[PDB]
RNA sequence: CUGCUGAUAAGGUCUUCAAAA
RNA sequence: GGCGAAGGCGAAAACUUAGGCCAUUACUGACGCUUAGGCUUGAAAGUGUGGGGAGCAAAUAGGAUUAGAUACCCUAGUAGUCCACACCGUAAACGAUAGAUACUAGCUGUCGGGGCGAUCCCCUCGGUAGUGAAGUUAACACAUUAAGUAUCUCGCCUGG
RNA sequence: AUUGGGCGUAAAGCAAGCGCAGGCGGAUUGAAAAGUCUGGUGUUAAAGGCAGCUGCUUAACAGUUGUAUGCAUUGGAAAC
């Protein structure tokens, strides 16, 4: 059940020697609203073409995502060009606090309760490379153990 | 232990190790040294307490008027280090004072704060223990 | 304090070990 | 066991490039410099890292695994391939490495497909053939014979590569890479370490060198599949080799003079 | 192998949509 | 290619004089970095007084071209360009990148000191260049002489 | 933009230097304790804010209990 939402369907175009040739681009969310959760851009000369190209192509690249209580862990900021999203855990009832592009990776990628804010440019394309970013450089609390030799996140 | 080439140290020495640490993990570097003050031993002292670095070994001059520092990180079988960031809150200038009440936990408490109070440097976890706080050097995570 | 000389020198240590079916 | 390390020492296996030509993080292979200009490597590490690389091949070929061997090198490499590929039936690209051979193996499976189709109409033959069409025909089963001909056995991605040079052969290791497929290589101190999973390091201007090393892998799949070896577990008076016509031997890199600087200026 | 060679009234279409087969 | 902090410095010599690089078993023993205000210098054009004036040439006159030519071309031509003494204090005064300090792959030249002693070449310490990974950037690109990891101080910016 | 921005090409490094005051500043020892941390005490009017409860047909509202911040003094800590 890997459910798909749409975030951007641009109308990109270039020029020839006498008209414009125009194409849509779409830029699509995929996430199985478990811990898989992958996203896909493309460009074709119609909608429904654009879509299942988009559709294949966040198929083809899913990423692995770990929820803590249904939240994120730690405080992150996802860097990508002019674009930064910072992330902050919330206890459980908040729900979403996202709009928009984070929103929509948030939800397809199954964690409940996140603090979220665009701090810099409102690109879709770079918003959702901002919020990878910073959900990949996550840090479990036990990997942190394994690196400095405690005991499984004891104090 | 002999060495060749002259060693210098920055005049702030928080930053100036958080400096040399920071580049060594970057350029996966292990063993570096630098000159050796207090406060540098006592901050080295409890990072390899907390076990963010394999080793520091001080060292002096045959006619003990100098002393350095020499320290390695703790990297893993396929090299990549335990530290992932250094950020340095009380830099010259503007020295962060925090009470008990507002000392901070970094990264969910997966990392660790340097607070030198009135005991010497000490860490986040072992300070609320203690109920007591101080001078917050870097954060290290 | 901490030393005790590991010696960790096996960079790019081969990742796959054995293949093997499902 | 394997081989000996005078034999390795002999065929100037430990022997790199130019200290000029070199990538810093191959250090590891390299012992502590010396007044040595072409970079001597380490025995131990070059029997250990053959070692290893031998295991895995022989692990999958024995799992029943299927490897390329991709050379598109120096002619020498070319016919070394070819031999391998006559001893052991594993597929080879000895023409250039076409973009996408696994990442876009759909099409060259058509293109595969379309080769053996063609090879088996011809065996079949017709009087309609003629002379014109046939000629056509054969011409056509000869390009796609001279770029496919090692290719058009398998039917699947294969899952493993063995590239005589990771840098002539960027594109095939990063095919590998994207694709995540194991890659095994003879590095030559010029070389990207991270792209490589079992790196051996060895000398690639060598034409004894590389058909040593070659032969051995080689040996290691013939084992696998059960007939008898060539070089591997042999005795000198088998091991021993010659060296290819057209003092001591030059494994010198020259020829500076044609690097230029690029077109310039106002 | 360097002569000369100046200007072109205003406002404007044209992408409806992927929900999907 | 060299020197200076910048502007800038190229026929020969003398006198006076400024800074810099390398090695120091020597001495003082933190005396250092930055610097609001202040002071010093600061291409060319321009000003005032007195000299000088070969060449060139703003302004100016004429001949051409042109629909017109107060411009491009040509022939003449004053101030100016030159020196001394006083001002002016602006430049795409640019590496469009303030100074200081520590750390971070490599490869190719070149200039100076020092180590060896034909040149050439090798090593060390510095100056000036090209190529180039990590890293940074919106991209171009920068990349141990950083636009990288950080600190200190000053100046500056807040839509046209 | 202290938390929380920048100055090669988008607005922004003074033309450069000598630099007083200011800001920052190598290593070790001792003292004091001005900054820093902590304990006791006095006070920071009531109303207002937040938490609990009662009464108005429930609410709005009214009432009631708890609830900080800073300053001063005194007693300790000595890492910066
Ligand atoms: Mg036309
Ligand atoms: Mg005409
Ligand atoms: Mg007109
Ligand atoms: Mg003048
Ligand atoms: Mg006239
Ligand atoms: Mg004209
Ligand atoms: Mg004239
Ligand atoms: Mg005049
Ligand atoms: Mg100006
Ligand atoms: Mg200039
Ligand atoms: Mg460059
Ligand atoms: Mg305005
Ligand atoms: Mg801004
Ligand atoms: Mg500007
Ligand atoms: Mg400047
Ligand atoms: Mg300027
Ligand atoms: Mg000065
Ligand atoms: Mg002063
Ligand atoms: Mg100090
Ligand atoms: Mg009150
Ligand atoms: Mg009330």
């Amino acid at each position: 059940e890997f459910e798909e939402r749409i975030v951007k369907l641009k109308r990109i175009s270039k020029t020839t020697k006498g008209g414009r040739n125009m194409r849509f681009s779409v830029l699509v969310v995929v996430g199985n609203r478990k811990g898989k959760i992958g996203y896909g851009i493309a460009k074709a000369l119609e909608v429904p073409n654009a879509i299942k190209k988009a559709i294949k192509a966040a198929h083809n690249s899913l990423h692995t995502i770990e929820i803590h209580k249904g939240s994120i862990y730690h405080e992150v900021i996802g860097r990508s060009g002019a674009s930064r999203v910072l992330l902050k855990p919330a206890p459980q009832g908040t729900g979403i606090i996202a709009g928009g592009a984070i929103r929509a990776i948030i939800e397809l990628a199954g964690y409940s309760d996140i603090y979220t804010k665009n701090l810099g440019r409102n690109t879709p394309i770079n918003m959702i490379h901002a919020t990878m970013d910073g959900i990949l450089k996550q840090l479990s609390p036990r990997r942190v153990a394994i690196l400095r030799n405690k005991n499984l996140n004891e104090l | 232990i002999t060495t060749t080439k002259p060693i210098k140290a920055h005049f702030d020495p928080v930053a100036d190790l958080l400096t040399k640490i920071n580049n060594a993990r970057k350029a996966k570097l292990m063993t570096v040294t630098t000159i050796a003050s207090k406060l540098k031993i006592a901050i080295l002292e409890i990072l390899v307490k907390e076990g963010y670095l394999a080793n520091f070994q001080v060292l002096e001059n045959k006619s003990k008027t100098k002393r350095i520092v020499t320290f390695n990180l703790k990297y893993t079988q396929r090299r990549i280090p335990s530290i992932n960031g250094v950020k340095q809150i009380s830099k010259p200038g503007l020295r962060i004072y925090r009470p008990f009440e507002k000392l901070p936990l970094v990264l969910n408490g997966l990392g660790i704060a340097i607070i030198s109070t009135s005991d010497g440097v000490m860490t986040d976890k072992v300070a609320r223990l203690k109920k007591i706080g101080g001078e917050i050097l870097a954060y290290v995570w | 304090m901490g030393n005790f000389d590991s010696v960790q020198a096996n960079p790019y240590r081969p990742r796959f070990k054995r293949f093997n079916a499902e | 066991e394997l081989v000996s390390l005078a034999k390795l020492g002999e065929m100037r296996t430990h022997v790199g490039m130019v200290k000029r030509y070199w990538n810093p993080k191959m250090g590891f292979f390299i012992e502590p410099e010396r007044k040595h200009n072409n970079d001597h490597f380490v025995l131990e590490l070059q029997r250990q890292s053959l070692q290893t690389a031998y295991n895995y091949v022989k692990e999958v070929a024995q799992n029943n695994g299927q490897i390329l061997f991709v050379g598109t090198k120096n002619d020498y490499v070319k016919k070394l391939v070819n031999n391998i590929a006559k001893r052991v039936d594993v597929a080879f690209i000895t023409q250039r490495w076409l973009g996408g051979t696994l990442t876009n193996f759909k099409t060259l499976s058509i293109s595969i497909n379309k080769l053996n189709k063609l090879v088996e109409k011809q065996a079949e033959n017709a009087a309609d053939l003629t002379k014109k069409e046939n000629l056509m025909l054969s011409r056509e089963i000869e390009r796609l014979e001279k770029f496919f001909g090692g290719v058009k056995s398998l039917k699947r991605l294969p899952n493993l590569l063995i590239v005589d040079d990771p840098v002539y052969e960027k594109n095939a290791v990063a095919e590998a890479n994207i694709l995540r497929i194991p890659v095994v290589a003879l590095c030559n101190t010029n070389t990207n370490p991270e792209l490589v999973d079992f790196i051996i390091p060895a000398n690639n201007h060598q034409p004894q060198s590389t058909c040593l090393l070659m032969n051995l892998l080689a040996d290691a799949v013939a084992e696998a599949k059960a007939m008898p070896t060539m070089f591997a577990y042999k005795p000198d008076e088998e091991i021993q080799i010659e060296i290819p016509q057209k003092k001591q031997i030059t494994s010198q890199r020259l020829n500076i003079t044609r690097n230029p600087e690029v077109l310039t200026r106002e």
